[PDB]
RNA sequence: UUCUUCAAGGAUACCUUCCUCAAUCAAGAACCAAAGUGUGGGGAUCAAAGAUGAUUAGAGACCAUUGUAGUCCACACUGCAAACCAUGACACCCAUGAAUUGGGGAGUGCCUCUCAGCACGUUUCUUACUUCUUCACGCGAAAGCUUGGAGGUUACAGUCUCAGGGGGGAGUACGUUCGCAAGAGUGAAACUUAAAGAA
RNA sequence: GGACAAGUCUGGUGCCAGCACCCGCGGUAAUUCCAGCUCCAAAAGCGUAUAUUAAUGCUGUUGCUGUUAAAGGGUUCGUAG
């Protein structure tokens, strides 16, 4: 099967990070680029002040206005 | 066959060999199957198979030992689908007094239990073990032993006991089932050893 | 067309085997002996079972049929079949020389009880 | 889902690597030589109605000789066999049969 | 029909509808540099 | 007004036969249900409803609808049986279940986890079984804990009697069906492992087909 | 190409077994199946075997009885202390009343309930139940 | 001696299974090809004498075509079939 | 296609020689269908682009008549294919029956020199491409695989190595290496979606 | 309503207003919206948002997958390992 060493985990530790990056979970913590796009600096609330006042229609099944603020 | 404080008796004579010779139960086919391959001693120049003498004996009198203790007749069912077959399995009946089954056999007439034609066998005899598969599959739902005449190119699944023997040529199959009949009978019965049974093998034999 | 339905078919083969005697070739006998023994509504069937029991009775004469199954017939076919001969046939093939191969006649010799009488080559 | 398994062909695999196409008997495409359909013909240059009048007409065949007959092999890419009915949709498990020999 | 259900035109041909924009872009950035 | 049909259920309407284990060493099919309800208390009975789900076949005009239906029926301990059926209603669905979970009943072997104390309380070995994607593992523990299981699993494994079992799972356990025939198939296999304690050759015994050949032989 | 020949013997003797056979040959051999063996045949899981002797190495023919259900190597060969025995044990075995794993000591190769009884360690071979 | 034993005499198994002579396997309730096989002994004159040897057989051994193999082997050293012709 | 030449390669046979020299691989190297590029030849056939005639509501297409580059050779490039057995390399075990290619061992037909020769029939053996409808066990979601397994695996460990991580954005953008060019290799994210997919 | 313990109760609205983490509910008889009455969970505690651990054998040393679902390099040689 795969890598059976006894003398290799300097390949198999190799393998392990390289093929971490590849699920989106784990890439989102470790990346930076997550925060900066987030409107949100990573924090759970925030304060804003309103601009004005808009209605947004419901997705396609549904029929509806949804009332919603720009901040 | 052996018996505990063996006697010699229970053994092959000169008469049995000359009738077995006399009408070719020893003749195999052209081509053979791995699991009978022990049974074949030999083959000829044509490319006919020979079959063992000795063990067919041997095959022949331990099926009667299995037969002969069976307590009730009628827990013994003889089937066959070959027209050859036909006659002998009737005379056999009549003279050990074992149900058979002859011709067409009727799918689920062993596993359909709410049925007016409801068998349950506690062994079974076939004439050909590839011609009357359909028994023998049946047989493997419901533990129940089989006892078949197999050729040199038999299929041997779903068979307990073989005996070799010339299962086509319809005074091949007519010599077996009446020395079958005769050992039953000689093994517990009112026909001694000494004197020669008095029917003959014409009566089994097929004809139109 | 002019096919027998199946119970028209059964029926038929039912007044045959009870009735096989008063029953003859002639179509209009053979009616009469069929409203005598049925209790059905249809005339219409009854015609047509006495039809059917007369090309029953016609193949029957000239050989036996499958359904028919009549027990006197049975018997004195069952008599006339288990006949013994004067001398088995094996016991004629025995008295001439049986004749066997050369490797056939190799396991004869190997085995206990030998060659037997009445055996040769060729 | 494979359909076959031969693939339609008669190359296993470890075998060959390419085989040479030639070209269909009728639309003229290229297909591959063993994946083609192919047919050996022989028929007569006359039907009977024909090959009567003229051995009639004849001294050479007018009496027990044969006449020519035409000679060709085909090869058919595999729309063309199955519009000109040389082969034919079986069901699965008729898809099998092989049938060596021409009889 | 051999394949199953494309997703929004031949393959192929929405290859090379990408190869000819790679070269109008390869050819723009030409002019100012 | 029950009737046998079969050798066997002659036999146990009357008394000849009168406990499973003799029916299970000769691994003989049972075939009527009436056989189970005499062997058994019938207070030890408990079945269980445990999934009926609608099935769908498309037609011309529509479609048609039948309920297939699983039914778990168990004594205390040591036999469990499960059984499926379709019936046109839910509750002919439901009857005909219970009568197959009956047909197929299986004794399950029990052990200990050390030291041999008072009655055995899990399985001996770890076994699996697989009905499509989804596999079932069993592992004995030690005394205390109870049945580590999924809630399906675990009202089988009560039934089997086993109170104390480690679970572990494989495949899409979704599939309810898959999840109640996979251990089903486990606890079975039980009694096919040979420990080094069964080496022990032991004659062989007359089944009761033959014991009692002479009863059966006469009438019908 | 052949790395292990302990290995390779184990996979011969648990294949012949599933199969149902009543005799093995086993090539090529060495010191360390014959111990191995010789632990098999002591608990009475194997039977008599007996070694056939070529001017290399040999081969061995292994009866059978119907007894072994499976029997492995375990590779790398990973170190155990005589407090990791029941670890082990708790992973591949089926249950902790029978079973052995057979492991290489200073003293000799021998099973683990022999290893616990003079109180040592070692890497393990493999296992057989 | 034959099941589990408590730390006390008794024994807690209940049904011990059948093993195949064989294989030496167990034969469980569910296996539906297992076959049980009676061959009477007989006397030194040739009438049977009324008592059976009785053999036992898997079952899966029926449907793989082994069976037939398997009960001449057994037959043989229940010394019930003479193995080879004697000599003349 | 045949004949004449040059250097190789595998299998078999062997009571020849040698004595671990081996397995598999980042980096690195060589080869690689067709189309395409450069410079000289060659140019019969077919034929991208293009031109005519039809068909059609339209027809830029399918059909017909043509026609340039190409198709062929030499020497330099390119390095991509459904480059497929969609199945990485080395080693072990594993049920049957008929065939076939090459080497070796142990009744029939032709037979004035590539001839103490050549084919065939019967029985074994090593190697290779595989077939079973009268082919296992076993495995798999199934279709199916089964002595180059997709078996011997929740009863999970022979050895090495290359890839994957819900569908799209996208094999795209930026940077860099290689290329005459066409392109090739390496290779993201912001956003957007509850399915897409397999039998 | 389901996952998930707990109403086929009674009024109002009529694809509107709104609920809905997901599947979905609302176009005149709404088991899902706004309310009354009952009931369920846990209780001096209980909801919501964000991050993180277990669920996850969805990062796999123990312990994954690669014929067709995502995935075996076009083929050989070859050094470190
Ligand atoms: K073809
Ligand atoms: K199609
Ligand atoms: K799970
Ligand atoms: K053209
Ligand atoms: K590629
Ligand atoms: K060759
Ligand atoms: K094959
Ligand atoms: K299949
Ligand atoms: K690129
Ligand atoms: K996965
Ligand atoms: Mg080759
Ligand atoms: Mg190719
Ligand atoms: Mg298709
Ligand atoms: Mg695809
Ligand atoms: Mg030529
Ligand atoms: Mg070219
Ligand atoms: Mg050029
Ligand atoms: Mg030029
Ligand atoms: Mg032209
Ligand atoms: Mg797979
Ligand atoms: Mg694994
Ligand atoms: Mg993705
Ligand atoms: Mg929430
Ligand atoms: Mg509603
Ligand atoms: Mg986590
Ligand atoms: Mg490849
Ligand atoms: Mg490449
Ligand atoms: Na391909
Ligand atoms: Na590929
Ligand atoms: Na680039
Ligand atoms: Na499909
Ligand atoms: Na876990
Ligand atoms: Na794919």
């Amino acid at each position: 099967t795969k890598t059976n060493g006894q003398h290799a985990a300097r390949k198999l530790v190799r393998l392990r990070r390289k093929n971490r990056w590849a699920d989106k979970g784990w890439k989102k913590s470790h990346t930076f680029v997550a925060q900066k796009a987030n409107p949100f600096g990573g924090s759970s609330h925030a304060k804003g002040i309103v601009l004005e006042k808009i209605g947004v229609g419901a997705k396609q099944p549904n029929s509806a206005i949804r009332k919603c603020v720009r901040v | 066959t052996s018996v505990s404080s063996g006697a010699k008796v229970l053994r092959m004579k000169e008469s049995d060999v000359q009738k077995l010779l006399a009408m070719h139960c020893h003749l195999g086919t052209k081509n053979s199957s791995s699991a009978m391959k022990k049974y074949i001693h030999g083959r000829t120049s044509d490319g006919t198979n020979i079959i063992d003498i000795h063990m067919t004996w041997e095959k022949l009198i331990l099926a009667a030992r299995v037969i002969a203790a069976v307590e009730n007749p009628q827990d013994v069912t003889v089937c066959s689908t070959r027209l050859f077959g036909q006659r002998a399995i009737f005379k056999f009946s009549q003279l050990v007094g074992t149900s058979f089954l002859g011709g067409r056999f009727i799918p689920g007439t062993f596993t359909n239990q709410i049925q007016k034609k409801f068998m349950q066998p506690r062994v079974l005899v076939v004439t050909d073990p590839r011609t009357d598969h359909q028994a023998l599959r049946e047989a493997s739902l419901v533990n129940i032993p089989v006892i078949a005449f197999c050729d040199t190119d038999a299929p041997l699944e779903f068979v307990d006991i073989a005996i070799p023997c010339n299962n086509r040529g319809r005074h091949s199959i007519s010599m077996m089932y009446w020395l079958l009949a005769r050992e039953v009978l000689r093994l517990r019965g009112t026909i001694p050893r000494s004197v020669p049974w008095e029917v003959k093998v014409d009566l089994f034999f097929y004809r139109d | 067309g002019k096919i027998r339905t199946k119970t028209v078919k059964r029926a038929s083969k039912q007044i045959v085997e009870k009735y096989f005697s008063k029953l003859n070739k002639d179509f209009y006998q053979n009616k009469r002996i069929v409203m005598d023994v049925t209790i059905a509504r249809s005339k219409k069937l009854k015609n047509k079972i006495a039809g059917y029991a007369t090309h029953i009775m016609k193949r029957l004469a000239r050989g036996p049929v499958r359904g028919i199954s009549l027990k006197l017939q049975e018997e004195e076919r069952e008599r006339r079949m288990d006949y013994v001969p004067e001398v088995s046939h094996v016991d004629q093939a025995i008295q001439d020389g049986i004749r066997v191969d050369k490797q056939t006649l190799a396991m004869l010799k190997r085995m206990e009880t030998g060659v037997p009488r009445h055996v040769l080559p060729n | 889902t494979t359909k076959r398994r031969n693939h339609g062909r008669a190359k296993p695999p470890c075998s060959r690597g390419r085989v040479r196409p030639v070209h269909c008997f009728n639309c003229s495409r290229l297909v591959p030589k063993d994946k083609s359909v192919g047919r050996f013909v022989v028929r007569r240059m006359l039907d009977q109605a024909s090959a009567r009048d003229v051995a009639e007409a004849s001294l050479i065949y007018g009496s027990g000789f044969p006449m020519p007959k035409l000679y060709m092999k085909q090869r058919y890419c595999i729309a063309c066999a199955i519009h000109s009915r040389t082969v034919r949709a079986r069901p699965v498990e008729d898809r099998k049969r092989r049938y060596t020999s021409k009889v | 029909g051999t394949i199953s259900r494309p997703g929004g035109m031949r393959p192929k041909w929405h290859k090379k509808r990408i190869k000819r924009l790679k070269r109008r872009r390869r050819r723009m950035r030409q002019r100012s540099k | 007004e029950w009737v046998p049909c079969t050798k066997l259920g002659r036999l146990v309407k009357d008394q000849k036969i009168t406990s499973l284990e003799e029916i299970f060493l000769f691994s003989m099919p049972i075939k009527e249900h009436q056989i189970v309800d005499q062997l058994i208390r019938e207070g030890d009975l408990r079945d269980e409803m445990m999934l009926v789900f609608p099935v769908q076949k498309a037609t011309s005009a529509g479609q048609r609808t039948r309920f297939k239906a699983f039914n778990v029926v168990g004594d205390g301990n040591g036999h469990i049986g499960v059984g499926a059926r379709v019936g046109k209603e839910v509750s002919l669905a439901i009857r005909a279940s219970m009568i197959a979970a009956k047909l197929s009943i299986v004794p399950v072997r029990r052990g200990y986890w050390g030291n041999k104390i008072g009655e055995p309380h899990t399985i001996p070995i770890k076994v699996t079984g697989k009905c499509g994607s989804v596999a079932v593992r069993l592992i004995p523990a030690p005394r205390g804990a109870g049945i580590v299981a999924a809630p399906v699993p675990k009202k089988i494994l009560e039934f089997a009697g086993v109170e104390d079992v480690y679970t572990s799972s494989c495949g899409k356990t979704r599939t309810r069906g898959n999840f109640i025939m996979a251990t089903f198939y486990a606890l079975r296999k039980t009694y096919g492992f040979l420990t080094p304690d069964l080496w022990a050759e032991t004659e062989v015994s007359r089944d009761p087909t033959d014991e009692h050949s002479e009863f059966l032989s006469m009438g019908r | 190409t052949m790395m292990s020949v302990l290995a390779n013997a184990l996979r011969c003797i648990a294949g012949a077994e599933r199969r149902g056979k009543r005799q093995v040959l086993i090539r090529p051999s060495s010191k360390v199946v014959v111990k191995f063996l010789q632990v098999m045949q002591k608990h009475g899981y194997i039977g008599e075997f007996e070694i056939v002797d070529d001017h290399r190495a040999g081969k061995i023919v292994v009866n059978l009885n119907g007894r072994l259900n499976k029997c492995g190597a375990i590779c790398p060969r990973f170190d155990c202390t005589a407090r990791d025995f029941e670890k082990w044990v708790k992973n591949i075995l089926p249950s902790r009343q029978f079973g052995f794993v057979v492991l290489t000591t200073s003293l000799g190769i021998m099973d683990h309930e022999e290893a616990r009884a003079r109180n040592t360690g070692g890497k393990v071979l493999g296992f057989f139940y | 001696t034959i099941g589990t034993y408590n730390e006390e005499g008794v024994n807690v198994d209940l049904y011990i299974p059948r093993k195949c002579h064989a294989t030496n396997s167990l034969i469980t309730s569910f296996d539906h090809s297992a076959v049980q096989i009676a061959i009477a002994n007989v006397d030194p004159n040739g009438v049977i004498d009324g008592t059976t040897t009785t053999l036992c057989i898997a079952g899966y051994l029926r449907c793989q075509g082994e069976s037939d193999h398997a009960i001449n082997h057994l037959a043989i050293a229940k010394g019930i079939v003479r193995i080879k012709t004697k000599k003349k």
